[PDB]
């Protein structure tokens, strides 16, 4: 765990997490994918303490999955993000806290656009049209400041996109090996293969 | 009647049917029979099958290597009452590093089956216990009824058609309370008691059960070719 | 009707028919006394031999409280033995707090609280014992007999169970004529004779005595059991007044 | 007809449980009485010990629950005594508390409020009993108030309970319309207690030896019963008189 | 009404005494025990054509060395089972070697009385527990809903019970073979089921030393049921 | 031992009663008659104090209570049921509401609080109906005054004026044509002394009458001074001798 | 807590609480199951007594757990809401742990579990439904229909009806279903489905629902006249 | 602060031959430079042919022993007078251990 | 001990029925009749109250409609008491949907949860159900307006028009026939009256005996408001469709 970001653009919200699974001087993994999707239109990415990421992406992945099954319907990606805020918000002051912080990326079918919540691990939510989390914001965060238009197209935003994880494989101290990319849009999530 | 209907209910003349209804239980229940001299303990028990395919229903417990009990009723409340009694002759030994006394096994007995009978929910135990055991004085025999009243005797017998047994014993009493230091004898009058009992059937080699406890003996149980000896 | 079905069901009198049903238990039961003496208590209950089987002096009924407490009862006994275990765990619960053993007044309302409270509810049944108590405290002698309602007195002499009234007979015959007291050895020798006419009401089976006795002068404010040369001087006495 | 075995409602609106408690008050068959003077508050009962084998001096019905309040009970003696003890464990905790003695109204009150819960709550039976308190509280002065199975309660000038508690009541009533007052109007507590032993035994009609009654008498900042010589002087200054 | 755990003027619990008329009622299961082996066998009966018969699960694995045979309401013997199960892996975790089938009836026996006023009622079905160790050998138990345990040379539970029993005490000797025994049960199951016996409406299955408990198939029981029409013509 | 009785004791019956609230209702018709009337500018609760005894001191007895400063309660059924929800009424009030909000709770809420706990003891394992039906009258800034009732039911009816208890039913016809939407606080105290003469039978006075008002504030009441917002309670129990003198103007 | 034993025994060896929910299944609408080749088919009656009701919103007949296994049932409506929820917890519960959706015997297993629960329990009564659960296991192309009653057996079924009148619609399946030979086709099972329920139901408008659910959690609702096309289409062959 | 921990010394040695196996230890029992005792028994006969010793902190190891032979008594009560196996008692003796992994018994045991 | 006095609440007939259940029914059948009708562009919810007396205060009075949040209300039938501890309830559980998700609860998920709580007191606890009907009349963005039912046993069911209450029979009929599903709010609130006025066992209808309630998009563009009616605002609506 260690680099998760995300591109809110026009049409799509696009999601960028590294493949690196480091545990001491040796890295166990290169192909990790740091990602669950909890619906057909909503994807979180996650970063953190060891176990505690996917034990808390895949809960949250079982609740919001019952509640579609439960309603036939599913959930706003505005209603999931609050969702997953209050429970890092009871996480907090229990007695082991999920040390996990999140992206969430939707597309809302009902209002047609594209939404990017970053959720930290205190149960921080905000609404962006880019976020990281970690170190990473220090390069991407002034580096979109200066680049990103609200009006641009997934291939521009991929572009933005190989720009920051350029950035970083240049500034960045270790090497997280490469990022998975993935696409949420009006068509649903997919990932791609060549980046 | 109608104050039968739980354990909690006092009849207009001072009874517990539910009491009585589990002491007839122990009426149904084949005959078990208790006798002792000074330095030894003998339990001598009747076994009951289902038929002749079936095994016959093991009626002795061993609770401690100085104590044990034979059963006359309900098989799983003797397993309960056994284990509790397995428990606290554990806990005597593990803590104070002590034999628990054959008395207070019965004192605790009578406490465990007493709660049952005064509480609504519950039910009286339905099953008769002889405890036999040697500790500190000596030689031991205990009646245990489920009322919670607990007996002290030279010999005893429970079950169907026990008072066959207990008259013999009643008869014998002089003669096996000096049986000192000889095992096989005391077995013998234990055997020749329960033989006083019985009707049609006869003592065979699967259907006795012998159990001895003693000075320098602990608590043993004896079936198959080893009770061949007493037939 | 009804009313006698449930504990704890006022009868249109305002009578509880269970307690009631309770007393009858205590009445079939095996009798038993207890006398008040110039420095302390005596207790005696009778012992039904049912069978030549049973061993002599093994049976033991009468049990103590503390060191200083004596408690014998007639009944249903397992019942006795749930009101002494809890008497024992009040008893020890005083001194742990105050110190000083507990004192008779204050024992016998702790017993006497405890089985009024089984007739409250109708998820407990009462008890189906009345028990004679007493002993030596800071205040000198008491003797008290408690009932299955929760009722209890302070007592001169106490007595229940099956021969009652001729033990009451008896007592009240002790009262008049020892108005300065009666001692403590007396009143063991003539708690062996009460039994003994008391046994005329249950005399299909012979019996069994039992003596227990405390004082401040002959057992130095103890519970001790009444055995040996001095139980068969007592069983000798009551041989001797029956003929 | 299981709605007169537990406390809930009759088709006429009543608790049959709770009428039945009242009967049990009388089962002893005892009166009591209780009046108040200028600086105190007596209470009188009967005594009667049938059996000659009973110790006189353990058979009571008066109660004393904290230093300043005093309870008389008609009713048997098992009840009796597991409201005294209730009594005395919450005067006990209100002390503590609170920082000051609890009043004998307040107590009445309390004691009435568990009464109610049992004429409410079906587990619990209601107690067959009457619990007279009786002080001299430091706000109200002399007081007497008295609770029933029902969890009623109420103040008196004075009162009476027991078999013959209506013949107590008027013999006490004519009196008050007589003095036109709310108190016996006398400045020493022995003097009150010859009054109250006076007219107990005009209305009973019968005579009474130092055996037959038992005396509780409130003071200010104590209550206390009187023995039977205590009594006995009070009995022989009534009858040279 | 009246209490769950009352006893009857005769000395016995009317809740278990009812609940062994629910087991009456249900299908004929049987066991038999020989120095080979122990068989055990079932009536499936489906209550219509159209219900698929290989579903019905009458005969159950217990452990490799232990299985079970069911009769009564037998949605009942799911729990019973979880427990045993557990009972006897439990055992394999504590004390690293098979249990023995005693002491794992024993523990599912212990179940039995555990209700009252817990659960809230007895059990409605009888089990025949067969099973293998290495003291005792070859073993069947009958496991009943008052807490007792019988162990059987032989033994059927359920409707056709009391006419298979005395067939079953003429029929057994200590030299059968397990062969003998499979045809022993079909035989049997056979003469008390109402429907006509083939390999869909019952079902056989063994507990051996060298293979432990196997259910068998449909196809190997259809030749063990031609076989023993065979084998009864020829005589 | 333990409280066995986890069951409700009030139940449908086949008609579709519930019975014991019926017999419930029916101990409050046995019971004493009480009242009460809504003025423009105040409301007034009234009852007899029906003594058990001459000996009795009928003003130990408080049929009529403050529940909160600005509120008042009076009942007809059975008095210990009517004490114990006193306790729990005034208990709730800062329970549920003052320790929350700063304030004491408007009437209708307050009102609605005692009402859930009638509703309980309906519902509830082991236990009765209250066998009372209360009357409370109140103020609060925002919805000024307000008269209410309360049944064993749970259910709370508001009220322009009646009565409930013994004579309820001739009581309630007084009022109706006494009872207009322009009457002074004064004018509905005559009118309450009036209907309830009719129902009380022996001595009618100021000892043997219970009679309270919510009315307008009364700062010598309050028990301090200095804060000018806190101006003091609008409960006010009308003494002996202000009963008399208006029973003489009668 | 309210611990009475409402299911227990009686002298001839039943539990009447049990027997008694049966006889609510007995008064619940008819519901049929029909599994062909490669296919199943559940069937469903809504009586035709509500009328101004809103189709729309009403609770569909037909539940499903998982996107791969659906759930009918017949009797008490509001019971067989508790058995839906719990199912259908269980269902994501078991994606979690064994990362794998439930097979139909393991999901019918449990929802039988609980109804057995229910049958001695203290201080609860039996659910007064019997469900029928149909799907495909994952990664499996044979269908699979399952039922379960209140006392909690269960078992497999080729074809199988519940409800009221339920016992007319079995004696039609049972000379109607070939065991050697299945509905071959998804027109087939709706078919001798829709003519097994228009032996009890009245009309053939909207008191049919029909739900198809095919391998790879491939489910669809009916609507209206695809239902009512064969209605006409049946009725037309039978007058011969 | 309170150390609920000690080091009561000693040494103990087992060893395994084709038809026997022997298990020694030395009778010294000490607390720092002290002598305790210098005969304190710290190999036991458990039953069934099984020995044992757990050395280290003393009150541990007898706790520890102790529970075992009780081990052994109620293997014998519920399963039928049965031979506790040296490799069952050896994993019976596992989870008496484990079952204080956050509380250890303070010693080196051997059977 | 106590099994005695148990009434077994939680237990089915021979029939296959629930006792408790049926009889909460007939409790309800007595109750003051009230009816929902669902309009294209709006929700009418009318009610009778039970035999008002003069003196009752009419204008600051709630028996029959409560709010439950901003987009639902509910018109009750049956006791007051119990259906104000489930509105309490229903009141709560939007208000966790709402902290939870940032969006007003589904009409149908508050529906469920509130017939769940009256399902449970059928199945165990061995208490009495709670003796009460309701008719949700509410909004959401999915399917817009919506008119739901739930009784005693735990059953709800959606609606086009329905009532509850008193004369349900009657008065089913009478909306049967005059509804239609192209009608308006103004057309619904005339027929919900004119229902009321002939099911009524009152001699004649008139303001003070009634409560009524809309919940119309008659706000300012996209947006819902529920207007509860006043005494004043009952009297002209049923002067202005020719009753009184
Ligand atoms: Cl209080
Ligand atoms: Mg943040």
């Amino acid at each position: 765990m260690d680099i998760i970001l995300g591109i809110r653009v026009q049409d799509s919200v696009i999601l960028a997490s590294s493949k690196a699974v480091t545990r001491g001087i040796s890295v166990l993994k290169d192909s990790d994918d740091k990602t669950r999707q909890l619906s057909p239109h909503t994807l979180m990415s996650f970063a953190g303490e060891a176990g505690d990421t996917v034990q808390f992406a895949e809960y949250i992945q079982a609740n919001i999955q019952l509640y579609s099954i439960r309603e036939d319907y599913e959930l706003s990606p505005q209603a999931v993000s609050s969702f997953v805020r209050q429970e890092l918000a009871k996480s907090i002051r229990s007695r082991r806290p999920y040390q996990v912080n999140v992206l969430i990326g939707g597309y809302d079918k009902k209002k047609n656009k594209p939404e990017l919540y970053q959720i930290d691990y205190l149960g921080t939510k905000v609404e962006l049209p880019y976020g990281a989390h970690g170190y990473s914001g220090f390069y991407t965060f002034s580096l979109l400041d200066h680049h990103y238009r609200p009006d641009m197209t997934t291939e521009e935003g991929l572009d933005l996109l190989k720009l920051c994880v350029q950035e970083l494989e240049k500034r960045m101290p270790m090497d997280f090996k490469g990022v998975i990319v993935k696409i949420v849009d009006k068509d649903g999530i997919r990932q791609v293969d060549d980046f | 009647n109608n104050y039968d209907g739980d354990t909690v209910t006092f009849s207009p003349t001072g009874r517990l049917f539910q009491v009585e209804y589990a002491l007839e239980a122990i009426k149904q229940g084949s005959v078990t029979v208790g006798l002792r001299s000074n330095t030894h303990a003998v339990l001598v028990a009747l076994k009951r099958n289902a038929d002749e395919l079936s095994s016959y229903q093991k009626k002795i417990i061993k609770c401690d290597e100085h104590m044990g009990l034979s059963l006359a009723g309900l098989a799983p409340d003797a397993r309960v009452l056994s284990n509790y009694l397995r428990q606290q002759c554990n806990y005597s030994s593990l803590v104070f590093n002590r034999k628990l006394a054959v008395e207070r096994a019965g004192h605790l007995l009578c406490d465990k089956a007493q709660k049952n009978t005064q509480s609504y929910g519950g039910r009286p135990y339905g099953v008769g216990l002889l405890i036999i055991g040697y500790d500190k004085s000596g030689a031991h025999l205990l009646e245990f009824q489920p009322s919670g009243n607990v007996t002290e005797l030279y010999g005893t017998a429970i079950g169907a058609r026990s008072q066959g047994a207990k008259t013999y014993l009643e008869r014998t009493l002089d003669t096996f309370i000096k049986i000192d230091g000889n095992p096989d004898e005391l077995i013998k009058a234990g055997v020749e008691a329960i033989s006083q009992s019985l009707r049609d059937e006869s003592l065979t080699v699967d259907n006795l059960s012998i159990a001895i406890v003693g000075k320098d003996t602990p608590f043993t149980i004896y079936d198959g070719e080893a009770v061949a000896k007493y037939i | 009707t009804g009313y006698d079905l449930s504990n704890s069901v006022f009868s249109p009198d305002g009578r509880n028919f269970q307690v009631e049903y309770a007393v009858k238990a205590v009445e079939n039961g095996t009798t038993s006394i207890g006398i008040k003496c110039n420095d302390g208590v005596v207790f005696a209950v009778e012992k039904l031999i049912t069978s030549k089987l049973l061993v002599p002096q093994k049976n033991v009924k009468i049990q103590v409280v503390d060191r200083h407490i004596g408690c014998v009862y007639s009944g249903l006994i397992p019942d006795g033995r749930h009101l002494v275990n809890r008497g024992r765990e009040e008893a020890a619960s005083f001194k742990k707090l105050y110190k000083t053993p507990i004192p008779i007044p204050a024992f016998a309302d702790r017993l006497g609280q405890y089985v009024q409270a089984h007739t409250l509810y109708n998820s407990v049944r009462p008890f189906g014992v009345s028990t004679i108590f007493g002993g030596v405290d800071k205040n000198g002698a008491h003797l008290y007999m408690l009932e299955p309602s929760g009722s209890y007195w302070g007592y001169k002499g106490a007595a229940t169970g099956k021969g009652r009234q001729s033990a009451k007979a008896e007592l009240e015959k002790l009262v008049d004529h020892h108005p300065e007291g009666l001692s403590a050895r007396e009143a063991v020798k003539q708690a062996a004779k009460i039994i003994y006419l008391a046994h005329e009401d249950n005399k299909e089976k012979d019996f069994e005595l039992e003596i227990s006795w405390c004082s401040l002068s002959e057992t130095n404010g103890l519970h001790k059991f009444v055995k040996g040369d001095l139980l068969q001087e007592a069983i000798d006495f009551a041989q001797k007044e029956i003929n | 007809g299981y709605d007169r075995h537990i406390t809930i409602f009759s088709p006429e609106g009543r608790l049959y449980q709770v009428e039945y408690a009242f009967k049990a008050t009388n089962q002893t068959n005892i009166n009591s009485l209780a009046v108040r003077g200028k600086d105190c508050t007596v209470v009188i009962s009967q005594k009667k010990v049938p059996d000659k084998l009973l110790d006189p001096t353990t058979v009571s019905y008066i109660f004393c629950i904290s230093r300043t309040i005093g309870m008389v009970v008609n009713g048997p003696i098992p009840d009796a005594r597991n409201a005294a003890l209730r009594a005395k464990a919450e005067a006990a905790e209100f002390r503590y508390k609170y920082g000051y003695d609890m009043p004998c109204d307040v107590l009445a009150k309390r004691m009435a409020n568990l009464s109610q819960i049992y004429t409410q709550r079906a587990y619990m039976r209601p107690l067959g009993v009457i619990l007279t308190f009786v002080s001299v509280d430091e706000e109200l002065g002399p007081s007497i108030y008295k609770t029933d199975p029902a969890g009623y309660y109420v103040g008196y000038k004075a009162t009476a309970t027991g078999p013959k508690q209506q013949e107590i009541t008027t013999n006490l009533e004519n009196h008050f319309k007589k003095s036109k007052i709310d108190h016996i109007n006398e400045e020493s507590w022995e003097k009150v207690v010859e009054f109250a032993i006076t007219h107990m035994i005009d209305a009973l009609g019968t005579e009474f030896s130092k055996n037959d009654l038992e005396v509780g008498v409130a003071t200010k900042d104590k209550f206390f019963t009187l023995s039977a010589e205590n009594i006995e002087e009070r009995l022989v200054a009534i009858a040279e008189q | 009404d009246r209490g769950v755990s009352t006893f009857s003027p005769e000395g016995r619990l009317f809740q278990v005494e009812y609940s062994l008329e629910a087991i009456k009622l249900g299908s004929t299961a049987i066991g038999i025990a020989t120095k080979e082996g122990v068989v055990l066998g079932v009536e499936k009966r489906a209550t219509s054509p159209l219900l698929e018969s290989d579903s019905i699960e009458k005969i159950v694995e217990i452990d490799r060395h232990i299985g079970c045979a069911m009769s009564g309401l037998t949605a009942d013997a799911r729990s019973m089972i979880e427990h045993a199960r557990t009972a006897a892996v439990t055992h394999n975790l504590y004390y690293d070697e098979d249990i023995n089938v005693e002491s794992l009836t024993q523990s599912v026996c212990d179940l039995a009385l555990r209700f009252g006023e817990l659960m809230s009622r007895p059990f409605g079905v009888a089990l025949l527990i067969a099973g293998h160790d290495a003291d005792d050998g070859y073993q069947l138990f009958h496991a009943e809903p008052s807490g007792t345990f019988y162990r059987y040379n032989a033994k059927a539970i359920g409707s056709g019970s009391e006419g298979a029993q005395a067939e079953l005490l003429n029929e057994w000797h200590s030299s059968l073979t397990l062969k003998e025994a499979e045809l022993l049960v079909l035989k049997i199951l056979k003469q008390v089921m109402e429907e006509k016996l083939d390999e869909n409406n019952a079902q056989l299955s063994c507990i051996t030393k060298q293979d432990g408990f196997k259910i068998y198939d449909n196809e190997k029981t259809a030749e063990l049921i031609k076989e023993l029409k065979e084998k009864e013509a020829a005589e | 031992m333990t409280d066995r009785y986890s069951f409700s004791l009030t139940t449908f019956s086949p008609s579709g009663k519930l019975g014991q609230i019926d017999y419930a209702l029916t101990a409050v018709k046995q019971g004493v008659t009480s009242l009460g009337i809504k003025a423009t500018n105040g409301v007034v609760i009234a009852t007899e104090k029906k003594s058990s005894s001459p000996l009795a001191m009928s003003e130990t007895l408080s049929k009529v209570s403050l529940l909160t400063p600005d509120i008042g309660a009076v009942y007809s059924g059975m008095g210990p049921d009517y004490r114990v929800l006193v306790d729990k009424s005034r208990k709730v009030a800062h329970t549920s509401y003052k320790r929350i909000y700063g304030e004491y709770p408007p009437t209708k809420l307050l009102v609605s609080e005692v009402a859930k706990i009638m509703q309980e003891a309906t519902q509830s394992g082991g236990v009765r109906p209250f066998g009372v039906s209360l009357l409370i009258a109140g103020h609060d800034e925002f919805n000024g005054f307000s008269l209410y009732q309360v049944d064993p039911s749970g259910s709370y009816f508001p009220w322009k004026a009646t009565a409930i208890g013994k004579g309820s039913v001739a009581a309630k016809t007084f009022l109706e044509k006494r009872w207009n939407d322009e009457l002074e606080l004064e004018d509905a105290i005559h009118i309450a002394l009036l209907t309830l003469k009719e129902s009380v039978e022996g001595e009618f006075n100021g000892d043997t009458i219970e009679l309270a008002i919510i009315g307008d504030e009364n700062p010598d009441l309050l028990g301090y001074t200095g804060i000018p917002t806190d101006k003091g309670p609008r409960f006010r129990k009308l003494t002996s001798q202000e009963i008399n003198d208006r029973l003489e103007a009668l | 807590g309210y611990d009475r034993a409402l299911s227990i025994f009686s002298p001839d060896g039943h539990i009447f609480q049990v027997e008694y929910a049966l006889e609510a299944v007995k008064r619940g609408t008819c519901a049929v199951g029909v599994k062909g080749k490669n296919c199943v088919v559940l069937g469903c009656e809504r009586r035709s007594t509500l009328k101004l009701q809103d189709t729309r919103i009403t609770p569909s007949k037909v539940s499903k757990i998982d996107s791969h296994v659906v759930l009918s049932f017949s009797g008490l409506n509001a019971d067989s809401r508790i058995l839906i929820e719990k199912a259908r917890v269980e269902a994501q519960s078991h994606r979690l742990t064994l990362e794998d959706p439930v097979t139909v015997e393991y999901l019918t297993r449990y929802v039988a579990g609980v109804q057995q629960r229910y049958t001695q329990s203290g201080g609860v009564r039996p659910f007064g439904v019997s469900t029928l659960i149909a799907g495909f296991d994952p990664r499996d192309d044979e269908p699979k229909l399952y039922q379960t009653e209140p006392s909690g057996i269960y078992s497999s079924w080729s074809a199988q009806t519940i409800g009221r009148n339920s016992k007319t619609v079995r004696e039609f399946l049972e000379k109607n279903y070939d065991r050697k030979e299945p509905p071959a086709t998804v027109e087939e099972c709706v078919k001798l489905t829709v003519r097994s329920l228009l032996e009890v139901v009245q009309t053939g408008a909207k008191n049919i629902e029909i739900t198809v659910v095919k391998p790879d959690s491939d489910i669809v609702a009916l609507s209206s006249e695809e239902i009512n096309q064969y209605v006409t289409q049946i009725e037309q062959e039978k007058q011969e | 602060q309170f150390n609920p921990y000690g080091d009561n010394g000693g040494t103990i040695l087992g060893i395994a031959g084709e038809d026997f196996a022997v298990l020694a230890g030395d009778t010294r029992n000490i607390t720092d430079y002290s002598i305790n005792s210098r005969y304190e028994p710290k190999v036991f006969d458990c039953g069934d042919n099984i020995v044992m010793s757990a050395n280290g902190f003393a009150a541990d190891g007898d706790a520890l022993v102790k529970r075992f032979k009780n081990s052994v008594k109620w293997y014998h009560f519920d399963h039928n007078d049965k031979k506790l196996s040296i490799n069952s008692a050896a994993r019976n003796i596992q989870h008496l251990l484990y079952g204080k992994r956050f509380f250890p018994y303070y010693v080196h045991t051997i059977i | 001990g106590s099994r005695r006095y148990d009434s077994r609440t939680t237990i089915f007939s021979p029939e296959g029925r629930l006792y408790q259940v049926e009889y909460a029914l007939e409790s309800i059948s007595h109750a003051g009749t009230a009816i929902g009708i669902m309009a294209s562009d709006g929700i009418v919810l009318a009610a009778e109250r039970k035999v008002t007396s003069t003196l009752l205060e009419q204008d600051t009075s709630t028996e029959k409609l409560y709010k439950l949040n901003d987009k639902i209300a509910v018109a009750v039938a049956g006791l007051t008491a119990d259906a104000e501890i489930l509105i309490n309830t229903a009141r709560i559980h939007a208000q966790n949907y709402l902290k939870t998700y940032n969006e007003d609860i589904p009409v149908e998920i508050l529906v469920r949860r509130l017939s769940d709580i009256k399902q449970g007191y059928t199945q165990h606890g061995g208490l009495r159900p709670f003796g009460v009907s309701f008719i949700y009349a509410g909004y959401d963005d999915r399917y817009g307006y919506q008119l739901y039912t739930s009784n005693p046993s735990g059953n709800y069911t959606g609606w086009k028009a329905i009532s509850v209450g008193a004369n349900t029979s009657a008065a089913q009929t009478l909306l049967q026939m005059d509804y239609k599903d192209d009608m308006k709010v103004d057309d619904a609130i005339e027929l919900a009256l004119k229902t009321l006025s002939k099911t009524t066992d009152s001699s004649a209808l008139t303001y003070d005996r009634l409560e009524f309630a809309t919940i119309r998009k008659g706000a300012n563009d996209g947006e819902v408001y529920q207007k509860i009616f006043k005494p004043q605002e009952i009297k002209d609506i049923l002067v202005k469709t020719g009753i009184t």
